[PDB]
Order: structure tokens, then sequence, then C-alpha cells
């Protein structure tokens, strides 16, 4: 290409048919192409064979997400400001039903707007701002009005930065291809200088600002836009203005008391958010580390070191090219921020963070669902992109003998374990479940798997929950409660509208669900695993690394020859997922309802949204349908002519699209081929069609609108299953 | 390869009789106008002749005419596939023979000739469409109305009526 | 590094511009003009005050059929003969272009030179002040907003209010 | 600036502007009646 | 007056519909608008559903039991233009859609090449082709099946 440069145009290239790959987009009309372009669009095998700018494009086709989520955020602080109801919310929580959105009443549109609080019509919300707001250590509605700018000042800066690169004459190798600092600078000053700046407007203004919240006043018969200044006098109740002490250290005097924090564990009987007295503490004895940590270093060395016999040779040496990768060190990564996603969605259920919450039940499960497909569909990706790795990345083979050259020389192997895993699993696993149905259908509970059949006692308890709550009294100091609620041991009395957390007892009906998951996170990364690894060479096909990572299917022969790949391999292991994640929601909310979430009134005789149902009744994974998808539902599809509606109008769509999928899913290809001739034929004779040669789905395109589908189908019938049963009742 | 027009006997032909039955409409309405009171659909019967006999009925009349019409009107097609109509003033006019500059095919344009004394089918042009968006005109105004032109004293200057139907 | 876009019609913008702007003469004297205290007073009894209205959509309608007629007449033989088919001579046409409009026909043109020269010299006059008008009315343009937001007390909407000092609205000056 | 045998370009998906708008007027007259189900006519 | 019942001018069934239902909208005995400039059920969404009185026009329309009105359009007593108003409606626009779908697509295969213009858009809309459809007296009606679309092309 021309036009025609190098050197010797600025005159940009608006108009002549084509780019990307040679004997390219023809001359010759086609439509391919036109999936092509947006599929694929960000790639690397054309662009240039050369490294450099790729790594050049990344660091600001990435800028424009800050600057987005940055567009968006604004636009929910301005919503969750003029659109009002906090405002109304937080002088009246326990009360309200929260909202941000409204309609506007054209054509059928109002039912959707239905009275939610603080007396107005709008739909509601799954998504906890509103409690994040808890923090306003100010409150105001165009107060946020102005954090709402201030997003989109970050934002057009954030977003001229992305200007600020690529297009302008951009950096180069060295940058980047020096790695030696980049940690050190990212965790020491921001992981660490953001919870440390967190901490400094976290005590500092918020903690007062609900510390005399949790009581009653109306706002701003409390808290001013400057008032926490110099004037460490209010401050003054919240603990002293250090009084004699001078920077920590020790010749300090307490013949009463220890700063704030002042550690609790527990839950405000006021609002169990979890203490804030706390939340300071927590997140300066966070940054500190990474304040110290962040100080390492530059950085082989470290790997270039510890070997053995078996152990990892090549562990000296694992990659010069981890500063030559990108598909390599996204991969990684996507396992870990991924991974590192779904252990919010426990620590959030069992431990809350923000001031009503659980109270709240609907606007955290949303949550612990929404996280909890992240720290799922980020890690087949952290999969997909490894076999984007294991295929290509390098130039030559210059990463040599070493401990993946090694993990590979055993790989019909691996793999070969992991398997049989799973059918011991699944046999152990789910028939477990079948059992009961064949004999409790026969019926003679004698001999089920009941939690009082086969044998286990009026007990669970002995195990380690027991010696969670109640491990303040350990090296532990102390502080009323436990960490975590839901343990074992002791305590009782949380909350005085509706309830919150509890114990949550065990034995069988969560002994067998969480196996399943062991056998479903199994053969979910079989899958991936045996997938990624065979990446490349195979005896099905060694001459297999001759295209790239996707290619349809090799050829009918072999006698199938046709999924092996690695696309694909991310193609049947979303699939799984979408179940290893959509039955693990189906766990949480079937427990946390069944048990948990119910209530209190006088002798505080707790009442269930569903008196243990649970008990003898999911072990028969009918009852899964008897006690949930049946009786559950039973809201989705009463739903009409209401306000919320919009689920139950949904749930039939999405409930349809999914059934659509599996004709992009179940299919051939010349199929519709075929027959989009006897079509391109009847244009013909009016003389309607032929330019631009109308083509049926690239076979993996095809694939990739099943999938894609069967997800967004399979899913928010549930979304809308779910918002739909703790709306109302719950 | 048939570039372009075309047509022609066509709907050149097509206009004509729109013109000069539009024309004709016209004289519909001329009546009730000067001497003036009656008309509207006035749903005629239409002029009706003697007491001697009818009676609300005595038929559907209106009806047959038109079957009359009927091979009247096949008859001007028994021309215009094969040009036979003694006069000739329509398919192109009369002056005997001629215009047929666009008979045997080959336009783009092509205006047209036909009357010996004299002058031509063309300032019957004009009051051709006169009255064809006329009649668009005549019943686009009944479907709220019925009446034209008093003096300067309070009609000429529309004072108050009252939407479409709606 | 420097933008894609002298809109080849770069050449046709310019000339709904002598339109505009030219054209807020007719707003900018007579205003101001107006006549302070002429003497004084606007009063318009006459066709008006007493037959029933006078206008407003018949306004339009009379109005603007002669708008109608001449605005239309101004763009589309402003020049352009030729006017029809088939291949590039750009603006979006020149499919006017080479010839001018006819080959000995009439007379098409005005002025000897054979073109439509009307001759050499006056830069002078209207490449000032009037591409001016295109600038000056820019900001007594944006003294229409001054001249009159903030809806003369009888009414603050959508009430954020959001403060309190004194009015606002038009007739010359400025405390300050 | 545009004359007599087809025009000037335009992008991938104007059809964005095109499903919204023009089929937007149409809510635009889906509110100025706000209703249908037979329609009086004009 | 066919199958189902009478249209509005009486239809017992169709007027519990209008009351319960819609009026408890009302249901609310206050919620708090006393003299408040929002919360807009109060003035129509009802009255906007409701003024639609005893009057929603009139236009016959059959209700049948429950009183959701049924449309026969058979072309008789009333119903007539719930399927044909509204039907060459749909014909008449339809066709001047693909009218122009068989001409900014009919005017190009020619010139210089013309391999893909279409991911482009030439005229967009076609913005000269465009109102051959209201320009369409006849048309098709005739010069598809005699000429240009001719037999021989066919
Ligand atoms: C006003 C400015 C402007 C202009 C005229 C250009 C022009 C160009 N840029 Mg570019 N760029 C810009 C701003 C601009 N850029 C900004 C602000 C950024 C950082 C945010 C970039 C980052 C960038 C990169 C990495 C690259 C270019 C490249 C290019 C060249 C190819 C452009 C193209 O066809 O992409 C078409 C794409 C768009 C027009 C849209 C851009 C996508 C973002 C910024 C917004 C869209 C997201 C949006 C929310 C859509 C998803 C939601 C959807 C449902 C609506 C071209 C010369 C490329 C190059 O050098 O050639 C290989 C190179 O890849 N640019
Ligand atoms: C941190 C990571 C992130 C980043 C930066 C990338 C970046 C990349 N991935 Mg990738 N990927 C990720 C996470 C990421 N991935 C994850 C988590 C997965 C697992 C699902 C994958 C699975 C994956 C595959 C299988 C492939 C890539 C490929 C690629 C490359 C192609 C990108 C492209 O052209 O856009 C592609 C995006 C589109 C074409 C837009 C279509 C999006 C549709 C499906 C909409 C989604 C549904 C949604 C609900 C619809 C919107 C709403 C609607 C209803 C209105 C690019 C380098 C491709 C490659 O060939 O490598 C070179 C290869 O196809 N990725
Ligand atoms: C085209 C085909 C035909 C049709 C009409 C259907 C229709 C349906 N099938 Mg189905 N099916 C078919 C052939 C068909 N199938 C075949 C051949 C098979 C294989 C044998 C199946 C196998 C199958 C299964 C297994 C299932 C279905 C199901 C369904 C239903 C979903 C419920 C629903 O849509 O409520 C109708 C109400 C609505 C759609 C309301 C929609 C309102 C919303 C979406 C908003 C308005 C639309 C708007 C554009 C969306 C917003 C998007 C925006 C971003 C642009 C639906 C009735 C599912 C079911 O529900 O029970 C069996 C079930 O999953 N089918
Ligand atoms: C301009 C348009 C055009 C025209 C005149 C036609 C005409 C026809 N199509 Mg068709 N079609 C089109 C575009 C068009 N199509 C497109 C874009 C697609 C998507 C691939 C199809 C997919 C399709 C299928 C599967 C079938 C037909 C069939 C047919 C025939 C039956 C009519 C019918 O019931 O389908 C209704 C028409 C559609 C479903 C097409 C939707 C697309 C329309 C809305 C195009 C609108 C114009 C478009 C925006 C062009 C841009 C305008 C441009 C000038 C700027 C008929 C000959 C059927 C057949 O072969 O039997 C004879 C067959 O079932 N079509
Ligand atoms: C979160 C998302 C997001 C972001 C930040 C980007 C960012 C980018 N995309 Mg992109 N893209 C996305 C989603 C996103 N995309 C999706 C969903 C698709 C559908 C498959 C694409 C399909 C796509 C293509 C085909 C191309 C890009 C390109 C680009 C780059 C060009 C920027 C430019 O040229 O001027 C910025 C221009 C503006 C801000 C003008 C305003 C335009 C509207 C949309 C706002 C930029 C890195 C271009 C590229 O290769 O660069 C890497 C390429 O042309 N994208
Ligand atoms: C993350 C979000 C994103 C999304 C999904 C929305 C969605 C919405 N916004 Mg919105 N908005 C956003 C970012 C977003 N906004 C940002 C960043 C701003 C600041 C510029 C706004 C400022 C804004 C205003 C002023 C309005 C909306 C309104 C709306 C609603 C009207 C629908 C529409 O936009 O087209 C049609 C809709 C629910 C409208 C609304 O809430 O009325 C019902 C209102 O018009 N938005
Ligand atoms: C990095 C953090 C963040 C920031 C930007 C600030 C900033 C400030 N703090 Mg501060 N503070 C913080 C975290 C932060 N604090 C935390 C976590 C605690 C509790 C451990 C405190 C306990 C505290 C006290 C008791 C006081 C301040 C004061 C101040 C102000 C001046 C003295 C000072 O600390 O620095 C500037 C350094 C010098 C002036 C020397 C200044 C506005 C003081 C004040 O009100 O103004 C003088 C004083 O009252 N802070
Ligand atoms: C000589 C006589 C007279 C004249 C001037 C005409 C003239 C005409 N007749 Mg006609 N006709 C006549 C006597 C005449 N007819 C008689 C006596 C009959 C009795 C059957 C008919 C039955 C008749 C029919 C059914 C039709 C005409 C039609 C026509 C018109 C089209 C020309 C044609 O169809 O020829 C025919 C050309 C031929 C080459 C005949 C083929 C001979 C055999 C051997 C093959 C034309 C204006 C047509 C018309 O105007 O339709 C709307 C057609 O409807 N005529
Ligand atoms: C009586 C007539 C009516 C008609 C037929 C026209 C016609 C025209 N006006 Mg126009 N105009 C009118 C009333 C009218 N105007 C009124 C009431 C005003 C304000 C007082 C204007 C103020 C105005 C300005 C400022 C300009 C025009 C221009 C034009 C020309 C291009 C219009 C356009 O926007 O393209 C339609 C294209 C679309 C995409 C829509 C065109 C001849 C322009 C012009 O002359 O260009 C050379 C430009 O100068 N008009
Ligand atoms: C149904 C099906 C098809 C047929 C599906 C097709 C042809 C979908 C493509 C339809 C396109 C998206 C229609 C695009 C037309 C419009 C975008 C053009 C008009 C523009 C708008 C204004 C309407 C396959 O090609 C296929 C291939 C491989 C495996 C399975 C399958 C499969 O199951």
């Amino acid at each position: 290409l021309v036009d025609r440069d190098p050197i010797k145009t600025s005159f940009e290239q608006w108009a002549k048919p084509g780019h990307f790959s040679r004997t390219i987009a023809k001359g010759p009309d086609t439509t391919t192409w036109i999936w092509n372009l947006h599929a694929d669009a960000h790639d690397f095998d054309s662009h240039t064979s050369d490294l450099e700018e790729i790594s050049r494009k990344v660091f600001s086709a990435h800028f424009g997400q800050l600057s987005i989520i940055f567009l968006w955020l604004s636009g929910m602080y301005f919503h969750g400001a003029r659109f009002s109801n906090y405002e109304a919310w937080l002088n009246d929580p326990t009360h309200i039903g929260p909202s941000a959105q409204v309609v506007w009443p054209i054509v059928g549109q109002e039912i959707l707007n239905g009275d939610v609080g603080g007396g107005f019509r709008g739909i509601q919300i799954t998504s906890g701002f509103f409690q994040i707001w808890r923090a306003s250590g100010i409150t105001s509605e165009l107060q946020l009005y102005c954090t709402a700018i201030g997003a989109l000042v970050f934002a057009g800066l954030m977003l001229f930065a992305g200007w600020f690169h690529y297009h302008k004459a951009a950096p180069k190798l060295a940058w980047f291809q020096d790695v030696e600092s980049m940690l050190n600078h990212h965790l020491a000053g921001l992981l660490g200088l953001g919870s440390l700046s967190w901490a400094r407007h976290q005590v500092h203004v918020s903690l007062p600002i609900n510390q005399f919240l949790n009581a009653g006043v109306d706002p701003k018969e409390i808290p001013l836009p400057h008032e926490f200044i110099l004037n460490r006098d209010l401050l003054a109740q919240l603990y002293p203005s250090f009084a004699e002490g001078a920077t920590p250290f020790f010749t300090l005097n307490w013949s009463k008391y220890a700063d704030f924090l002042t550690f609790r564990g527990g839950l405000d009987p006021l609002t169990g958010g979890l203490w804030l007295t706390d939340i300071a503490h927590h997140h300066l004895a966070i940054a500190i580390l990474f304040l110290i940590a962040g100080h390492m270093y530059r950085i082989k060395d470290i790997l270039e070191a510890h070997k053995g016999p078996f152990t990892g040779q090549g562990h000296k040496g694992l990659y010069e090219i981890l500063t030559t990768s990108w598909h390599a060190q996204l991969s990684i990564n996507l396992a870990m921020l991924g991974s590192l996603t779904i252990v919010v969605a426990q620590h959030m259920y069992s431990m809350p963070p923000y001031p009503y919450l659980a109270t709240d039940y609907a606007t955290q499960l949303s949550l612990f669902t929404h996280h909890m497909w992240i720290g799922g569909f980020l890690i087949v990706g952290a999969a997909a992109h490894a076999a984007i790795f294991m295929v290509r990345d390098y130039d030559p083979t210059t990463r040599y003998n070493d401990l993946l050259d090694r993990v590979l020389r055993h790989r019909d192997a691996i793999i070969s374990h992991l398997n049989w895993v799973c059918i011991f699993l699944g046999f152990h696993s789910f028939g477990l479940y079948i059992h009961n149905d064949t004999m409790s259908a026969l019926g003679r509970p004698q001999d089920m798997f009941s939690d009082t059949a086969i044998q286990l006692q009026p007990v669970f308890a002995q195990w380690i929950q027991n010696t969670h709550a109640l491990a303040p009294g350990t090296t532990a100091p102390g502080a009323t409660a436990s960490t975590s609620l839901t343990w074992g041991g002791g305590d009782l009395v949380a909350v005085g509208n509706k309830v919150a957390l509890l114990p949550i007892p065990l034995g069988t009906a969560d002994f067998l669900v969480h196996h399943i998951h062991a056998f479903t996170i199994h053969v979910t990364v079989l899958i991936l695993l045996k997938g990624v690894l065979f990446a490349r060479s195979s005896r099905l096909i060694p001459d297999k690394a001759n295209l790239g990572f996707r290619f349809p299917c090799d050829g009918p022969g072999r006698g199938g020859t046709c999924q092996v790949s690695a696309w694909d391999h991310v193609f049947l292991g979303l699939f799984w997922m979408y179940n290893s994640i959509s039955v693990v929601i189906f766990h949480f909310s079937w427990k946390m309802q069944s048990d948990v979430w119910g209530t209190i009134n006088d002798q505080g005789v707790v009442t269930h949204i569903t008196a243990g149902n649970f008990a003898q009744s999911s072990i028969t994974i009918n009852g899964w349908l008897r006690d949930f998808l049946w009786a559950q539902a039973s809201q989705v599809i009463q739903s009409y002519g209401s306000s919320l509606s919009a689920y139950g109008l949904f749930f039939l769509g999405a409930h349809f699209v999914w059934a659509f999928s599996l004709m992009f899913l179940f299919s051939g290809r010349g199929y519709w081929q075929e027959l989009i001739e006897s079509i391109v034929w009847a244009h013909n004779k009016l003389k309607v069609a032929p330019a631009t040669q109308p083509r049926a789905l690239s076979i993996v395109q095809g694939r990739a609108v099943g999938v894609t589908h069967y997800l967004l189908g399979g899913i928010a019938t549930t979304w809308a299953f779910f918002l739909a049963r703790i709306i109302a009742v719950g | 390869l048939a570039e372009d027009p075309e047509n022609l006997r066509w709907f050149v032909q097509a206009e004509l009789v729109n013109g000069r039955w539009a024309m004709l409409g016209v004289a519909g309405m001329l009546l009730p106008e000067v001497f003036t009171s009656i008309g509207i659909i006035n749903v005629p019967k239409w002029y009706a002749a003697g007491k001697e006999e009818y009676f609300a009925s005595s038929s559907t009349l209106f009806v047959i005419e038109f079957i009359l019409s009927h091979y009247v009107e096949i008859r001007r097609w028994q021309d215009i596939k094969n040009p036979g109509s003694v006069n000739q003033d329509p398919i192109f006019k009369q002056y005997s023979l001629p215009a047929g500059e666009v008979g045997y095919p080959g336009g783009i344009f092509n205006p047209l000739n036909f009357a010996p004394t004299l002058e031509a089918k063309e300032k019957e042009i004009a009051n051709g469409r006169l009255m064809l968006a006329f009649l668009g005109f005549i019943i686009q105004h009944n479907v709220t109305g019925k009446g034209p032109f008093d003096n300067l004293l309070q009609h000429i200057s529309d004072p108050w009526h009252n939407t479409i139907v709606q | 590094s420097d933008p894609e876009s002298l809109r080849w019609n770069v050449q046709a913008e310019l000339v709904h511009s002598r339109w505009a702007m030219l054209g807020a003469a007719g707003i900018f004297i007579p205003e101001f003009l107006t006549k302070l205290g002429i003497l004084n007073t606007p009063s318009w009894y006459t066709a008006g005050e007493q037959e029933y209205f006078t206008d407003t959509t018949t306004l339009f309608i009379v109005e603007l059929v002669f708008i109608g007629w001449a605005e239309g007449r101004r763009w589309a033989d402003i020049l352009n003969p030729g006017c029809v088919n088939t291949d590039p001579i750009f603006p979006n046409n020149k499919l006017t272009g080479t010839d001018v409009g006819y080959p000995g026909g009439l007379w098409f043109d005005p002025l000897g030179w054979g073109s439509a020269s009307p001759q050499k010299l006056k830069e002078l006059r209207t490449k000032e002040i009037k591409n001016g008008r295109l600038a000056m009315l820019a900001v007594m343009g944006a003294w229409f907003q001054h001249i009159y937001t903030g809806t003369g007390p009888i009414d603050n909407l959508f009430a954020a209010h959001l403060a309190d000092p004194h009015a606002t609205i038009f007739a010359a000056f400025t405390p300050k | 600036m545009r004359d007599f045998k087809t025009y000037l370009s335009v992008a991938p998906v104007l059809s964005t502007l095109w499903f919204g708008s023009l089929a937007g007027l149409l809510i635009e007259i889906n509110r100025f009646f706000p209703d249908a189900l037979t329609f009086p006519f004009f | 007056d066919i199958a189902g019942l009478t249209p509005c001018k009486e239809s017992k069934q169709f007027a519990k519909r209008e009351k319960q239902a819609l009026k408890k909208l009302q249901a609310s005995l206050k919620l708090y608008a006393d003299d408040s400039a929002p919360a807009l059920a109060i003035k129509a969404t009802m009255e906007k559903t409701k003024k639609r009185f005893d009057n929603y026009g009139k236009y016959g329309l059959l209700c049948g039991s429950d009183g959701l009105p049924h449309l026969i359009v058979s072309g008789d007593q009333r119903h007539w233009g719930e399927f044909i108003t509204p039907g060459i409606l749909f014909l008449y626009i339809a066709g001047w859609i693909g009218w122009v779908g068989r001409s900014y697509l009919i005017a190009i295969r020619d010139e210089k090449k013309p391999t893909q213009k279409e991911i482009i858009i030439d005229v967009p809309l076609a913005s000269s082709l465009l109102f051959r459809g209201f320009s369409w007296p006849v048309a098709a009606y005739r010069e598809l099946l005699n000429g240009e679309l001719v037999d021989n092309n066919f």
C-alpha cells in the first residue's frame, strides 16, 4: 500500500477497496469480509510483522476504556442525583426501595415506573450506588452533580492521552521493553496512594458524617461543604487531636484510649454494613504494604534461581519473552483479575462493606452474580489468550527447553489425569442426586442420602467454620462476634427491618452441591487445559500450526477432524462455564433465602422467605424445580401489568433468543448456501441481487453466533428470573 | 440496450382523456354559481325528465349507460394498438396521417401537432391541466364546505372553521 | 497534525454566508434604529384593529410565496447550465461544466471578454465589511442570547432557581 | 452543489442515524395520535 | 355486530375493563402530590388511556367476551379500514422501499470499477432515486410487466 508515501502524503486513505491480507478483499465483491473487519479487527499477525506499534496501540486503545468507564459512572452519578430518590432514601432507609431511572410516558411505557420510595414513580435498582454513596461526608443532589462532571473531566483529558499517544508519534521498545520498574510504582503509590489517599477521606469526613447519621437528622442538619478542615474540633467526637503524642512511636500514655480503628468485626445495630471505625485502619494497614512493597527492585535474578531435580530448569529463564508477549501477559492476569473477582462474590455476602446491605437483599446478589460471571467470563478468556500464545506471538523458537517444553513433554498426561478425575466426580458428583429420585420415587427414605437417612445425625458443626466464629481467643485480640457473622458460634440480633446474616449451617444439601461444583469446575478446565496445551501440534494433526488458533476444522478425514483447534476448546469451554456460574448462582439464592434471608418480629421468631425448604428437598434435583424453578418464577410469570413487568416481558424474549442459538449451533453451512441461492435466484429474476456476493456464515462465525447467543439468551433469562423474586417479598 | 423512452402512444394518450374529462367534469359544477342556488353532491338523478313516470327507481340507470360506454370504449382500444379513428385527433391528433414522428418509435421529448385550420392541441394543453388538479381542488375542499365568493362585507377573508376532521 | 476537510464545496458554504449575513443587516439596523422616542409611539391601527386578525399563518403563505419563489431561483440558477450528466467535474456536478450553458444559443452571457467578469477591481467593498456581516452578526447574534434570556420574571421553569441578585434583558448599556 | 445523476457517499452505519431518527420521528406520530388500531383519514 | 358483540355504543364487559383495571391506577389513596409538580399517574397515563371514556372515537369495534375488541374486516356493517385502509398503506410504503431497492441498485454495475460502492452509499438513501416511489403513479404496475424488467430480462 500506498496510497503512496512513505513520506509524502498527509492525504489520508479514504477510498480504494480493501486492506487485510494481500490477495486482499480483492476488487471482486463479497460479504464475508464484513464480519471480517469487525471480528479479528484487533489481532496481530497483520498491521505489521514487527511488535513496536502494537504495544503503542494497546496502551492507547486501552485508554478509551477508562475514558468510557468515565462517561459511564457520570450517567449514574448524574442519574443517582437529579433523578433523585437518593436524598429521599437516606433520611428514610429501611423504608424506601431505591430508583435512579424513569421512563417518559411514550407509547405503552409507564407501567415500568412504579412507586419506589421518597414519593415517586420509577424503575428500581440492584446496583449498589445509593450505598457506596453512603460515604458522602457532605450529602446533596447537585453535589453528586459535581462528582459527576468531575467524571466527565477525567475523560476528554483521560481520553486525549489516547490522542497523546498512537496518533502522536509514539514512544517505542525500551519504554515498555524495559519493564524493569513497572509494578514498582503501580503497587507502591496508587495501589498504595489510593487506599492510602482513600484513608484520608475515609475518617476525615465520612466516618463522622455517618457516625452521627446512624440516629436521625435530615442532612444539612449535619455535614457542610467545608466544615472538615483545621477545625479538628468535631473530629473531637471520634477521638483526640493526639492530645500529647507526636507521630506515633512509644513514650505515649493511654489511661483511656487507642485512636479510631479500635477494631470491630461484626455489624452496626441500626446499620449492619460492618463498622467503619475499622474501615480506615484496614485500608491504612494496606497501603503501607504497597508503600513498602512497590520498592523492589530495578529482574530475572529471582526466577533465574530456584531449580531442582524434576522441578523447572527453565524456571530459570521463564521467559525473556515475558517482556515480549502480551497475549501471554494478558492471559496471565485474566486468570487472576478474573479469579480475583469472584473471590469478591463471597467476602461480600458473608461480610458486607457498605451501609444497608443484606437487609437490602436484592441490591447485593444481583452483585454476587454479576460479580461471579466476570470471575468466570474472564477466566475462559484467560485460557483463550494463552492458546493465542501457545500458537503464536514470538518470532521463532527462541524460548527453548524449559518449564514448558517440560510440561508439554508430558501432555497426553497432565490431561490423562484430570479426565478420570471428572468421571469419578459426576458419578460421585451428580448420579448422586439421581439416586434420590430413583429411590424416593421408588420411595423408601430409609436409604436416600437425606440430611438424616444416610448416617450424619443432627450436627455438621465440627470442622473449621466452628473454629472461625470462636477464634477471637487465639493470638487473636478479639472484638465481639467474629470476622463474618455467618460463622457457627454465637450472636443473633442482626437488624430491625428484615434480617441479615446468621450462622448458615451445612452437612448434606451443601455437602454435594459443593461437590457438583468440583466436577463442574474440573471438566471445565479439562477442555480448556487440553485445549491450550495441544495448541499447535498433535497425533491427530501435527501439521496443525499452519494457519491460526481458530481454523474451522482440519477436514472430514482422520475420522472426525472437526472440533480440535482451540478457538473451539474456548467455545465448548464457555458452554460449560455458563453452567459453572449458572448453577453456582442457583446455589446461593436457594440457600440464602431457604435460610438467612427471612425475618424478625417479637421473640425474633425467624421466618425465612422460605422456612428451610432446602432440608430434604434440594437433594432430589426435582426439588430444584419443585422448590426452585416452579416455586420461585411464579413471580416472573405473574409479573404482568405491574412496574417491573419488563422482566417477565424480557423472560419471554431471551428465553427465546437462547432458543434461537441452537439454530446457529446445531446446523450445517453449505446448507444456508444451498438455500441462499434459491433466494439469489428469485432475486436475479426481478434484477435485484448479485453485487456484493451474498454468502453464508463463516463456519466458525456460525459458532460465534451460537454461544454468544446461547449465553445472552440462557443468561438474561435468570437476570429476569431473579429481579422479580427479591423485589416484592424477599 | 434499449437506452431510454419509449412509451408513447402510451400515456400521452393516457393524458388528454384525463385532460378533456376533467374539463367536462367541471362543466358539472359550472351551473350553480351565477344565478346560483342549486348543487353539491345534489346526488342528481340527474336532471330528470317528465311527469309521466319514474318514481324513485325505474332503473339502475346509471348502471346501464356505461354498458354502452363499454363497447364504445373497447372501440378506442379497437384503435390504439392499431391506429383506427377517422378524424384521428387524439392518438397523436388529426391533421390526418401525421404526428407519427412518434408512431413508429424513437421519441425522447417529441412535442407533436394537429389542427389543419389551425393551431393545436396546445392551449388546449393547459386548459388540459387547469381542470385536472382543479378536480383535485374541487373534490378537495368539499370534505368541508361548498361555495365561492361574495364581496367585501364579511365573506372572502376566512373567519372560523373547524380543523380537518380532526 | 491537521484535518482532511476543505469540503471542496469549501467554495459553496461561503454563499449561504452572504445569504445568512448581509441578511442579518435587515435586523441589525432596523432594530436599534427602531426610533427611541420617535417623537413617539408605536401604534398600528389600520388593516389590524377591526377585520378579525390580520396574519400569523396566512402570514407565512403570502409572506413566503415570494421568499418561496425567490430563494429557489436564487441558487438553482445562480449560474449552473449544462445541467445534466454524466462523468466528474466535481462540485457535485459541474456536470454543467465545461459548457457553461449554451454553444451559441442566446445571450446566456453577461458582459464582454467571453465570460461573466463583473470587472477586476471590486475586491474592496464586500470582502471587508460583508464577510464581516458573517463575523459581525456572530456577536450581535451572540447578543440575541444576552438581549433576552432570563425570561423576564414571568417564569422560572424547572426550579433550580439557583441564586439571586437582580434582573436582566435589554435597551442598551449595563450596570458597569 | 449537487445537481443531476447521483451524488456524494456516506459511512458504514448512517443506518444508526436512520434507525435512530427518521423511524424515531414516528413515536413522534405515535403520540400526536397517541393511539392507533384503525385510524380516521384526511 | 358479527361473532363477538357490538361496539362501544354498548359492551358491558368492556365497561368493567375501563373501570377496574385502570382506575385502580387509583389504589394509592394519596401518594404525595397534594400540589406537588412531578408524579404523573395523577394526570393522564390514566386520563390519556382514560378520558378515553364512553368515547374512544367510536370506531364500531366488535369486542368479544372480556370485551377486548376483535377485528373482523370483511368490508361490511362498519369494519373496512382495519386492514385495507392500513393495508394498501403497508403496500404503498413498502414497494416504495424496494422500488428504490431495485433502484439504488440498478443504477450501478457500470462506468469504472463498481465492486462494493455499496458499503458506502453514493446518494444517501439514494437521495436522487428517492421520490421515484410517490413519483410512482401506476409505474411498476405497467413498466415492470412491459419493457425494462421485460420478459427478455426475465
Ligand atoms: C478526532 C480524531 C481522530 C482521527 C481523525 C483519528 C484517525 C485515525 N486513527 Mg485514531 N485515535 C483517536 C482520535 C482520532 N483518530 C483517539 C482519541 C485515540 C485514542 C482514544 C485514537 C487511538 C488510535 C489507534 C490505536 C489507532 C488509531 C488509528 C487511526 C487511523 C485509523 C482510524 C480508523 O479508521 O479507526 C476507526 C475507529 C473509530 C473511528 C472509532 C474509535 C474508537 C473509540 C476511540 C471510540 C468508539 C468506542 C465506542 C464507545 C463504540 C463502542 C460502543 C458501540 C455500541 C456504539 C486514522 C488516521 C490507527 C492507525 O494508526 O492505523 C493502523 C491505530 O490503530 N487511532
Ligand atoms: C483483557 C482482555 C481482553 C482483551 C484486551 C482482548 C483482546 C483481544 N481478543 Mg479476547 N477475550 C477475552 C478478553 C480480552 N480480549 C476474554 C475474557 C475472552 C473469553 C470470552 C476472550 C476470547 C477471545 C477469542 C476467542 C478471540 C479473542 C480475540 C482477541 C483479539 C481480537 C479483538 C477483536 O477484534 O474484537 C472482537 C469483538 C467483536 C468482534 C465485537 C463483537 C462482540 C459481540 C459478541 C457482542 C457480545 C454480546 C453483547 C451482550 C452484545 C451487546 C449488546 C447487544 C444485545 C445490543 C484481541 C487482541 C480473537 C483473536 O483472534 O486473537 C487475535 C479471538 O477471536 N478473544
Ligand atoms: C422461529 C420459531 C419458532 C418460534 C416462533 C418459536 C418461539 C419460541 N420458542 Mg422455539 N423452537 C423452534 C421454532 C420456534 N420457536 C424450533 C424449531 C425448536 C427446536 C425443536 C425450538 C426449540 C425451543 C426451545 C427449547 C425453547 C423454545 C422456546 C421458544 C419461546 C420463547 C418465549 C417467547 O418468545 O415469548 C414471547 C414474548 C416475547 C418475545 C416478548 C418480547 C419483548 C422484549 C424482548 C422486548 C421487545 C423486543 C426488542 C427488539 C428486544 C430488545 C433488544 C434491543 C437491544 C434491540 C418462543 C415462543 C423456549 C420456551 O420458552 O419454551 C419452550 C424454549 O427454550 N424453542
Ligand atoms: C432492497 C431490497 C430487497 C428486495 C427488493 C428484496 C426482495 C425480495 N427478497 Mg430479499 N433481502 C434483502 C433485500 C431485498 N430483498 C436483504 C438485505 C436481505 C438480507 C439478506 C434479504 C433476505 C431475503 C430472504 C431470506 C428471502 C428474501 C426473499 C425476497 C423475495 C421475497 C420478498 C420477501 O418476502 O422478503 C422480504 C424482504 C426481506 C426479508 C429483506 C429485508 C431487507 C430489506 C428491508 C431491504 C431494505 C432496503 C435496504 C436498506 C437497501 C438500502 C437502500 C439503498 C438504495 C440506499 C423478494 C424478491 C425471499 C425469496 O427468495 O423469495 C422470492 C427469501 O425468503 N430476501
Ligand atoms: C441459520 C444459520 C445460517 C444462516 C444465517 C444467516 C445468513 C445470518 C446472516 C443474516 C444477515 C445478518 C442479514 C443482514 C442483512 C441486513 C443487515 C441488510 C439490511 C440492513 C438493515 C437496514 C435491515 C448460517 O449461515 C450458518 C453458518 C454456519 C453454522 C450455522 C449457521 C446457521 O445456523
